[PDB]
C-alpha cells in the first residue's frame, strides 16, 4: 500500500521558489545537484510512521508560459503556494494562484499549504502575522522556510501530505 | 620532458595541486579550479578541447568579468622564451651558431600550441559570443589592439583572419536543400484574401506548416546569453532575454487563440468542427516534429475553459481522440515520453523550451558557485559544464532549417494574432471560462441551443497533402 | 537510445573541410576562407533507421598546425579524408593524413572515406579514376562532393557512419 502523492509547487518566479524542492529532495547534506536525471523529483519519506512516495512537480523558470499553468496544476493532489518574504508582489499573487487551483481541480477544498520563503538577506516586507492571517482566512497551514539552512522545508511538504491525508 | 617557463614571470606554470585544480573521477575533466588554472587548461599545450572552449565562453561570466578574461588571455599569450643553453654558449664562444635545440622545441611544442589555442579562444569569443563586445566598446578596442599587435609569422594567417572577422561582426546567409519544398496548400481562403483568413478557412496542413516555420525561427533566435545566469527570470529579463520572451509569448498567444476559437463557437456542431480541426493541425505538427506546436494545442485542450466541455469531447471522432491522447501522454511523468521522442526523431524539429529553462534554473540554484578546499576557494566548474550541456543541446536543434515555403500573408496573420486584445490576463482568462459556462452550463442546467456563426462549409479538406504537376 | 559517433574531417588548407561541415550542419554555404584552428559540431540524425549523435571535429589544414594532430586523431572513430578536385597538391597530401591516422591509432583498419570536394567547379586537375585507384588501395569508398551545391555531402558523412557501425 505504498501511496504516491502528486505535489505541485506554484508561485512567482525570480524569488527562489526553486530552493524549496531542491533542499528537500537533495539530501541536503550534499550540495551538488542535477535536475536532469529522472527521480530527482521523486522521494520516499516516512510521515507519521506511514511510508509514502513524494512526486514533486516544480516548473520554476516556466512562469511566462502562463497558459500552461492549468495543464500543470491539473496533475496534482496537493499544492504548495510559495511567495518570498522580501517580495510583497509574490505575496499578493497568492490569491490568484489559489483561485486558479480551485478552478482547474473544480473544487473549493483542495489540499494546499501557504509557504513563506526566505531566499536572501534583503529585508522582510511580509510579516508572518499578515501571512498567518491570510492562511487562516483560507483555512490552510502556513509554513516558513529558509532557502539556505533547509529550515522548515520538511515541515512544508509533510504538512501538505497531512493535509491530503486528512482531506 | 620539456621545461616550462619560470613560475614568477608567468603565472601559468604553477604545478597542479588540489589547491588550484581538481579533476573529475581520454583527456581529463575539470571539477573545479582557480581562474588561472581554468584558463591554462582552456589553452593547454598537450591537447585541444573545443567543448571546454564552448563551455567556458558560454558560462565564464558568473566567475570572471570580460575585461578580466581578455587580460588573462593576453597574459597567457606572452610566454617567455628560455635562455641559451650550455651548448649554445659554447658555440657562440667559438664564433659558431647555436643549435638552439631546446629553444626551438619549446617554441614548437609549448609556445606555438598555447598561442594558437589562445587565438582560438579569441576566435570563438568573437564569432559566437560577440555580445560582450557589443555591450562594451572598450573591451572591443582592447581586443582589436591585442590581435592587431600580434607579431610572428606562424600566427600571421589567424591574426589576419581574426582581424577581418572582428571587422565583419562590427558592421554586421541563404540556404540549400536536398529537395524542393511541397506546394503551399489552400482551402477556403484563396491567396491574397487575408481578410477571410481564420482557423477553419486556411488549410490545416498549411496552418501547421506556417506556424512551424514561425515557431522554428523564434526557437532558432534565442542565444545562450538569454539563459546563462537565469536572467529571463530576473527584473531585467526584458532587457536580457527579449528573444526567449518573444518566443514564449507567441506560444501563449497561440494557446489562448485556440482556447478562444473553441469557446466562442457556441453552436455544438460548429465547435466540434473547430476542435477536430485543431486536432488535425496538431497531427501535422507531430509529422513536422514541432513539439512546441504540439504542446500549444495540448495546453489549450487541457485549459480550464476547454477541458470541461464534455459534450464536445463526446463527439470528437475516435481516431482523433487517439491522436490527442497520444500527444497529451508526451507530457506525463515529467515529460518522459517527450524527452525520449525528441532524442529519437530526424530533425528539423522545434523543441519545447520550458523543460530547458527549468533545468538551467535548477542546475544554477542547486549547485554552489565555489568549492572550499584546503582553505582555498575553487571555481565550481562542473556546475558550469551542466548549464553548458543544456545550452549545447538547445543549439544542436537550432541548426536544421525546415524545407517549407513561407507564405507571407499567412505568416503575417499569425504574427498579428492578438486574442486578448486590450485586456489584461485575468480579465481575458475569466472571460474564456464564462464563455465555457454559457455554451455548456454546469449540470443540472440544460444544454442551450445556438445558431451557426460560419457561412462556409465545415468539412475538413484533411491532412494528407496533394500534388498537381 | 542513440549511438554516438565521433567523426573527424582532415585535409590540406582550403580544400573545404569547414564548408563541408557547415553545409552538413546548417545547410549553408560558407564563402569566406577563414582558416580553422579546431571547431566542434554536434548533429542528431537518423541513418538507416537508427538515431545517431554525430560529433564532428573540423581540423586545421594549415601547415603551421602540423604538430597538433595526434591529440585529435586519438579521439576520432572515423575520418573524412578531404582533397579538392581542383588542387593536385591536396590530393598528394592525402597519403600523409592516412599514414598519420594509421600510426596514431595503431591499426591498419580505421574507418574512413576519401572525399574529393569542390566538384561544382569546371577546372578539375585530379581525375576520378586516380582518386578511385587510391581509395581501392585503401579499401574504402571514394565520394565526390560539393559543399556549395550540397552534392555528395550527406553521402560522404553517412557512409563514414556506416563504416564505423560495421566496424
Ligand atoms: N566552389 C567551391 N568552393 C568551395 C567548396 N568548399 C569550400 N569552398 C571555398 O573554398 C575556400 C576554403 O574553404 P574552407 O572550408 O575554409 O577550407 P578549409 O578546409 O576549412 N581550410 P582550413 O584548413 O584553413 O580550415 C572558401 O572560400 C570556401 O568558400 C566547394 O565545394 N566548392
Ligand atoms: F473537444 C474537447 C477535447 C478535449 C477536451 C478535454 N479533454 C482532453 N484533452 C487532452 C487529452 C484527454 N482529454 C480528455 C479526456 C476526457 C474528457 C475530456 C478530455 C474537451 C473537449
Ligand atoms: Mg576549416
Amino acid at each position: 500500500g505504498m501511496t504516491e502523492y502528486k505535489l505541485v509547487v506554484v508561485g512567482a518566479g525570480g524569488v527562489g521558489k526553486s530552493a524549496l524542492t531542491i533542499q528537500l529532495i537533495q539530501n541536503h547534506f550534499v550540495d551538488e545537484y542535477d535536475p536532469t536525471i529522472e527521480d530527482s523529483y521523486r522521494k520516499q519519506v516516512v510521515i507519521d510512521g506511514e511510508t509514502c512516495l513524494l512526486d514533486i512537480l516544480d516548473t520554476a523558470g516556466q512562469e511566462e508560459y502562463s497558459a500552461m499553468r492549468d495543464q500543470y496544476m491539473r496533475t496534482g493532489e496537493g499544492f504548495l503556494c510559495v511567495f518570498a518574504i522580501n517580495n510583497t508582489k509574490s505575496f499578493e499573487d497568492i490569491h490568484q494562484y489559489r483561485e486558479q487551483i480551485k478552478r482547474v481541480k473544480d473544487s473549493d477544498d483542495v489540499p494546499m499549504v501557504l509557504v513563506g520563503n526566505k531566499c536572501d538577506l534583503a529585508a522582510r516586507t511580509v510579516e508572518s502575522r499578515q501571512a498567518q492571517d491570510l492562511a487562516r482566512s483560507y483555512g490552510i497551514p502556513y509554513i516558513e522556510t529558509s532557502a539556505k539552512t533547509r529550515q522548515g522545508v520538511e515541515d512544508a511538504f509533510y504538512t501538505l501530505v497531512r493535509e491530503i491525508r486528512q482531506h | 620532458q620539456m621545461r616550462l617557463p619560470s613560475a614568477d614571470v608567468y603565472r601559468f606554470a604553477e604545478p597542479d595541486s588540489e589547491e588550484n585544480i581538481i579533476f573529475e573521477e581520454g583527456i581529463p575533466i575539470i571539477k573545479a579550479g582557480t581562474v588561472i588554472k581554468l584558463i591554462e587548461r582552456l589553452t593547454y599545450h598537450m591537447y585541444a578541447d573545443p567543448n571546454f572552449v564552448r563551455t567556458f565562453l558560454t558560462t565564464y561570466r558568473s566567475f570572471c568579468k570580460p575585461q578580466e578574461l581578455l587580460s588573462l588571455i593576453i597574459e597567457r599569450f606572452e610566454i617567455p622564451e628560455p635562455e641559451p643553453t650550455e651548448a649554445d654558449r659554447i658555440a657562440i664562444e667559438n664564433g659558431d651558431q647555436p643549435l638552439s635545440a631546446e629553444l626551438k622545441r619549446f617554441r614548437k611544442e609549448y609556445i606555438q600550441p598555447v598561442q594558437l589555442r589562445v587565438l582560438n579562444v579569441c576566435r570563438h569569443w568573437v564569432e559566437h559570443h560577440f555580445y560582450d563586445f557589443e555591450r562594451d566598446a572598450y573591451l572591443l578596442q582592447r581586443m582589436e589592439e591585442f590581435i592587431g599587435t600580434v607579431r610572428g609569422k606562424a600566427m600571421k594567417k589567424w591574426v589576419e583572419s581574426i582581424t577581418k572577422i572582428i571587422q565583419r561582426k562590427k558592421i554586421a546567409h541563404n540556404i540549400t536543400f536536398q529537395s524542393s519544398p511541397p506546394t503551399v496548400e489552400w482551402h477556403i481562403s484563396r491567396p491574397g484574401h487575408i481578410e477571410t483568413f481564420d482557423l477553419l478557412t486556411l488549410h490545416p496542413i498549411e496552418i501547421a506548416r506556417q506556424l512551424t516555420l514561425l515557431e522554428s525561427d523564434l526557437y532558432r533566435a534565442v542565444q545562450p546569453s538569454e539563459l546563462v545566469g537565469s536572467v529571463w527570470t530576473k527584473e531585467d529579463k526584458e532587457i536580457n532575454s527579449p528573444n526567449l520572451l518573444k518566443m514564449i509569448r507567441h506560444t501563449t498567444n497561440l494557446t489562448l487563440w485556440f482556447e478562444k476559437c473553441i469557446v466562442e463557437t457556441e453552436n455544438l456542431e460548429e465547435r466540434v468542427a473547430v476542435v477536430s480541426r485543431i486536432i488535425e493541425i496538431l497531427q501535422v505538427f507531430q509529422e513536422l516534429n514541432n513539439f512546441n506546436g504540439v504542446l500549444e494545442v495540448v495546453s489549450a485542450m487541457n485549459s480550464s475553459p476547454v477541458y470541461r466541455l464534455d459534450h464536445t469531447f463526446e463527439q470528437i471522432p475516435s481516431r482523433q481522440k487517439k491522436i490527442l491522447e497520444e500527444a497529451h501522454e508526451l507530457s506525463e511523468d515529467h515529460y518522459k515520453k517527450y524527452l525520449a521522442k525528441l532524442r529519437s526523431i530526424n530533425p528539423p524539429c522545434v523543441p519545447f523550451f520550458g523543460i530547458y529553462l527549468t533545468n538551467i534554473l535548477k542546475t544554477e540554484e542547486g549547485n554552489p558557485e565555489v568549492l572550499k578546499r584546503h582553505g582555498k576557494e575553487l571555481i565550481n566548474f562542473s556546475k558550469r559544464r551542466k548549464v553548458a550541456e543544456i545550452t549545447g543541446e538547445i543549439q544542436q536543434y537550432q541548426n536544421q532549417p525546415y524545407c517549407l515555403r513561407v507564405e507571407s500573408d499567412i505568416k503575417r496573420f499569425f504574427e498579428n494574432l492578438n486574442p486578448m486584445g486590450n485586456s489584461m490576463e485575468k480579465e481575458f482568462t475569466d472571460y474564456l471560462f464564462n464563455k465555457s459556462l454559457e455554451i455548456e452550463p454546469r449540470n443540472p442546467k440544460p444544454l442551450p441551443r445556438f445558431p451557426k456563426k460560419y457561412s462556409y462549409p465545415l468539412k475538413s479538406p484533411g491532412v494528407r497533402p496533394s500534388n498537381p504537376r
